[PDB]
């Protein structure tokens, strides 16, 4: 059930994890019950520049939180998605406008209208935290 | 303020809060509210696999065949995300087994795409068009074969 929906290899995964530091995190939040919370904590803790995106917050984990991706001042490379499958696919389009190189769908977030829209490189049904732990972790 | 109540209904449904959905409903919120893109509480409850909440939305008259601006319906979402019980119910309450989204996909194309056997079975049972074609002229048959699961293609002939 944790089966990769993309067909990249982990040389491919090591690459994005390794060359890209600029991460937009969509669906970010202060709730602990949200998986987005722990993952953001973990990214921030391992050298990534993480900008949270959630219009229901001005701020998250001590970082200015933005209404939209278009809203972020500096460059972004990777868009990390924590929203509903009925919803996530819409961020492909925004990432492309932003000039991003990757869109990452965390678990239960992907819906195939996203292939029809896609740079870019798509990651689907994987965790940025778990892949990091496995590939680069001590 | 119905807007606030509608946004509250949407989240509770998506989150599977039985109790809460009861408070908003018995307190006036529209079971047929929508967000900016035409999503309804049923879409979100079917996406996330919240069965009992799917039942209570339908009993109180939620449109079973509501579509967003990309032409997506609750039956699309329940079939791509593998929620069978919810498929069974949706069809019982009249879901259009052959609705097309923006990409031109039906719920059959979609069950094939993430490879649900039991959900392919129920759809063919309820009259699914095994020769429906998407924007690229492909069928649910072509698809599972691309993906290498002959048995499905076998059942989807
Ligand atoms: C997607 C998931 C969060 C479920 O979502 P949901 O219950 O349907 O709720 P929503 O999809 O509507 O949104 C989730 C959140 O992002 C927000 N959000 C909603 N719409 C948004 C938008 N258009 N833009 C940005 N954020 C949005 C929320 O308001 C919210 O958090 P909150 O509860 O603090 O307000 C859940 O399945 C999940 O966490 N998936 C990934 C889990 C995973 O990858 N874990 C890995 C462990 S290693």
């Amino acid at each position: 059930a944790t089966r990769p929906i993309d067909g990249l290899t982990d040389e491919g995964i090591r690459e994005t994890l390794t060359r890209y530091k600029k991460i937009a995190l969509v669906g970010a939040s202060p709730k602990p019950e949200r998986d987005a919370n722990i993952v953001m904590k973990y990214l921030l803790e391992h050298g990534y520049d993480v900008y949270p995106v959630n219009p229901n917050y001005e701020e998250v984990l001590g970082r200015k939180c933005y209404p939209s991706v278009l809203d972020i001042p500096d460059k972004i490379e990777v868009v990390d998605l924590f929203v509903n499958p009925a919803k996530a696919w819409r961020f492909v389009a925004y990432a492309i406008k932003k000039g991003a190189k990757v869109v990452w769908f965390q678990y239960n977030t992907y819906y195939p209208l996203a292939a029809r829209q896609a740079g870019l490189i798509i990651v689907a049904n994987r965790c940025m935290m778990r892949e990091h732990k496995r590939l680069l972790g001590e | 303020f119905g807007q606030d109540l509608g946004k509250k209904l949407l989240e509770a449904a998506a989150a599977g809060q039985d109790d809460e959905v009861r408070i908003l409903m018995a307190n006036g919120a529209d079971v047929n509210a929508t967000d900016d893109n035409g999503l309804t509480p049923l879409h979100l409850a079917a996406a996330n696999g919240q069965l009992e909440i799917v039942e209570v939305l339908l009993k109180n008259g939620a449109d079973v065949n509501a579509s967003d601006s990309a032409g997506i319906t609750p039956l699309h979402l329940a079939a791509y995300d593998g929620h069978l019980e919810i498929v069974e119910v949706l069809l019982k309450h009249g879901a259009d087994v052959n609705a097309y989204d923006r990409a031109g996909w039906t719920p059959l194309h979609l069950a094939a795409l993430s490879g649900q056997l039991e959900i392919v079975e129920v759809l063919l049972k309820h009259g699914a068009d095994v020769n429906a074609q998407d924007a690229l002229g492909l069928t649910a048959f072509d698809i599972s074969i691309n993906q290498g699961q002959e048995d499905l293609a076998e059942i989807l002939q």
